[PDB]
RNA sequence: UACCGUACUGCAAACCGACUCAGGUGGGCUAGUAUAUAUACUCAGGCCAUAGAAUCAACCAUGUUAAAGGAACUCGGCAAAAU
């Protein structure tokens, strides 16, 4: 559903004028945009859950204005800082993506190094018994 | 399977001491010809990790099974005798003893007759070895002596903060720590533990 | 969808030089998604891949280069 | 404003002396990594210096050379390739292991240029000389180093047939340990 | 203090003073207007298009 | 730290001595490609030289070597 | 369940200063050693394009160190040093 050599920021999408989407925008500059697919009900980025489209949040809203019954002092304030709390959010699931990547990539490195230098080595042993051995003979 | 020279010859290389690779022996007044590297590699020979973990790990054990305080003469004899097999110097054990002691997994403890004040590092230190690695060093009594005076003075900064026009704790925002890469990632680990 | 665009601007250099510059008329962009017309709907006409391996792919991936200035040359 | 040439030392390169050793460590070790790298007169200057104290440490074999390689040189693919190639192949050369040719000014600054590249390899550009040149025992060099205290120092195969007799025995090979 | 910048651009402000309503409101801002037509200006105030 | 008056164009000449270039008294032919250059410098194909044909060396050959490739 | 905004830039080479101007420009979010949004190193992320190349001029700017003294300098310990 998405390219990810596009998302990452290494290849080129659909629409290459916009090069930074807000919430929507995501859906149409995905270079494996297929029109015949359905749309999600809440069409979000990526870097979130599976499970955050096809989830409204507006239940948040409502929950957390039901139970505190001193949130409805200044409505639209806190509607405003629910809306806030939304771009935090989609904030949020890129920094927790972006640090996920990278922690995976230093071990990942850090594996290919060792594995690198344990062919160097055992190539090396290889030639130097091998010199020994045509001393022998 | 494991065996190595010292270059000195007379014992066993320990994984972390220069090892002699030359198939034959050959004496340094002979080879003073020779280039260096055909005797022994400089480098770690990328087998060393291994043979460290597991050679923390028969020290652990042979701490586990004794359950008494038992200093480092004893625990290298203890490895050393359950099957010159491993831990081939005293120096190499208590390298892996204080290493063990440092990532809280074991602890010291004074030497009764040979104190010499048991910070100089010449001193002969007991090993317990406690049973799960702990969250910090220290004796756990002197542990929750230092934690209820931080928590006594967290209380009096809190108070004191709220004299001034203040919070007592700083208010910080909750944040979101979940995203594809982690709900992926448990895809993988469950997958992976499934097979 | 409807997106409303401003006229290109147009430059017409005149035999006296002056810039004559123009402007076309707005236009409205429309996106119209369709629909099947009646018991044809067979012509949406759409093996898998792991998604942790698209990832670690396109992380291990070479980054894009730099955009080249107009006067340089690669 | 310190004199550095005109009175034997490092060149300052236009940069601070921490960017300086810097710069060289990466340029040692691109010379190595690739045996011949183009740069302006100064750098490739610094560089034939400072080649020249990096190879020899390599050709020391030691733990202690390899510690301190270890922070000199930055790939750890070509510490393996230091240590090991470029020691056995310069293991008898006294020094002069990289020739300088200059190859005219660069588009940018017009500064003057030169390619500096490893000597006795596959793919250098003048032939090299014998590190070590067989001595006639019956010329006056030979009886000069008889009389006056100098080693034969003659030109020798990578394990010479005085080892032969040791490596020969089967008592002298321990197993393997 | 370097001068210099003392136009600090606002389009709320920009329309509120030189715009057509504002010179409709007064009758010399009314002249003001009919000179600028009998000039022959192109653009009559600083808020209109097409 | 002013000029009092405007500089002649005899004066101006006279002044611009310093700004001329002396022409070089040796160049470094190649007889095929005619390229010119000093005769410390390379100037072949591996330096910049487009018309190089490789007859600018006359002999190059290497056979034989050994070693162990680091891989 | 319509209409308008949605590109790009936004401490800046894209705004206000004639400039690719060392100036001015509002609000919000944030990881570790660690402990404060201060300080040193670093995470995520970003950057090392807008003159380059060597070298020992004098001199200028900004600093480091200095033997024995120590305001004797100077309109005035100004400036530095010092706590
Ligand atoms: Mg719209
Ligand atoms: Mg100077
Ligand atoms: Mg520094
Ligand atoms: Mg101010
Ligand atoms: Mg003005
Ligand atoms: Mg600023
Ligand atoms: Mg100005
Ligand atoms: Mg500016
Ligand atoms: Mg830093
Ligand atoms: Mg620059
Ligand atoms: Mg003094
Ligand atoms: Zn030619």
């Amino acid at each position: 559903k998405w390219d990810w050599k596009w998302v990452l920021g290494k290849a080129s999408g659909r629409k290459p004028a916009i090069t930074r989407p807000r919430r929507h925008q995501w859906h149409y500059c995905n270079p494996e945009y297929d029109p015949a697919a359905p749309l999600p009900e809440v069409l979000r980025s990526p870097f979130g859950p599976p499970g955050a489209e096809r989830s409204h949040d507006w239940a948040t809203y409502a929950r957390h204005l039901q139970l505190q019954p001193e949130n409805r002092r200044d409505l639209k304030r806190y509607r405003a800082r629910f809306v806030r709390f939304m771009q935090l959010r989609e904030l949020d699931w890129r920094e927790a993506f972006q640090r996920g990547v990278a922690e995976d990539s230093r071990v990942s490195n850090k594996v290919a190094r060792a594995k690198a230098e344990a062919q160097r080595q055992d190539a090396w042993s290889d030639y130097k018994q091998a010199m020994w051995q045509r001393a022998q003979l | 399977e494991q065996r190595h020279l010292y270059l000195d010859g007379t014992r066993t290389a320990d994984p972390g001491e220069p090892r002699y690779t030359a198939p034959y022996w050959v004496p340094p007044s002979a080879r003073a010809g020779i280039p260096n590297i055909l005797f022994s590699e400089p480098w770690p020979s990328h087998e060393e990790p291994q043979l460290r973990r597991q050679h923390a790990a028969m020290c652990l054990e042979a701490l586990k099974r004794a359950d008494r305080p038992l200093t480092a003469e004893q625990v290298h004899e203890a490895v050393n005798s359950t099957a010159k097999p491993v831990l081939s110097t005293l120096a190499y054990t208590k390298k892996l003893l204080e290493h063990l002691r440092r990532t809280r997994f074991v602890y010291g403890r004074k030497n009764p007759d040979s104190m010499l004040s048991p910070g100089h590092p010449d001193h002969p230190r007991l090993y317990e070895a406690l049973p799960f690695q702990a969250a910090r060093y220290g004796k756990p009594e002197t542990l929750a002596a230092a934690d209820e005076a931080a928590r006594a003075a967290a209380i009096a900064k809190a108070q004191k903060r709220l004299r001034n026009g203040k919070a007592p704790y700083p208010q910080h925002r909750r944040r979101a720590r979940f995203s594809i890469w982690q709900h992926e990632l448990a895809q993988e680990a469950l997958r992976e533990l499934q097979a | 969808s409807t997106i409303n665009y401003l006229g290109r601007r147009r430059l017409a250099i005149s035999r006296n030089g002056k810039r004559l510059w123009w402007r076309e008329d707005d236009w409205k962009k429309a996106y119209v998604i369709f629909r099947p017309p009646a018991g044809q709907e067979h012509l949406l006409t759409r093996q898998q891949r792991p998604v942790i391996e698209q990832i670690r792919e396109a992380a291990r991936a070479p980054r894009l280069p730099p955009r080249p200035y107009p006067w340089e040359r690669r | 404003a310190r004199v550095r040439v005109r009175l034997g030392d490092w060149n300052r390169l236009n940069r601070k002396w921490q960017h300086r050793v810097s710069m060289m460590k990466t340029m040692v070790t691109q010379l190595l990594e690739k045996e011949r790298i183009r740069t302006t007169l100064a750098k490739a200057k610094t560089l034939q210096r400072y080649a020249d104290k990096v190879i020899t440490l390599g050709k020391q074999g030691t733990r202690e050379a390899w510690s301190e390689a270890r922070g000199i040189v930055r790939t750890d693919r070509e510490l393996h390739k230091l240590f090991t190639q470029v020691a056995l192949r310069y293991r008898e050369r006294p020094g002069g292991f990289t020739r300088l040719v200059r190859a005219g000014w660069r588009e940018r600054d017009a500064a003057p240029v030169a390619f500096v590249e490893l000597v006795d390899r596959p793919g250098e550009l003048r032939p090299a000389n014998p590190a070590l040149q067989r001595p006639n025992p019956l010329s006056v060099q030979a009886w000069i180093r008889q009389q006056l205290g100098q080693p034969a120092r003659e030109p020798s195969p990578l394990l010479p047939p005085s080892v032969q007799q040791y490596l020969r025995e089967e008592n002298r090979i321990q197993q393997g340990r | 203090g370097n001068r210099g910048n003392t136009y600090q651009p606002s389009r709320r402000k920009r329309v509120n003073r030189h715009g057509l309503e504002k010179r409709l409101s007064t009758p010399q801002g009314r002249e003001v207007l009919l000179r600028r037509l009998r000039k022959g200006r192109w653009r009559i105030t600083v808020d209109s298009f097409r | 730290a002013t000029p009092k008056k405007k500089l002649s164009l005899h004066r101006r000449g006279n002044r611009r001595v310093w700004y001329w270039l002396k022409r070089k008294t040796e160049v470094a032919k190649c007889s095929y490609c005619g390229a010119l250059s000093g005769r410390n410098q390379m100037f072949s194909g591996a330096a910049g030289n487009s018309a190089c044909t490789g007859q600018c060396v006359e002999q190059a050959p290497t056979p034989p070597a050994s070693s162990y490739p680091a891989e």
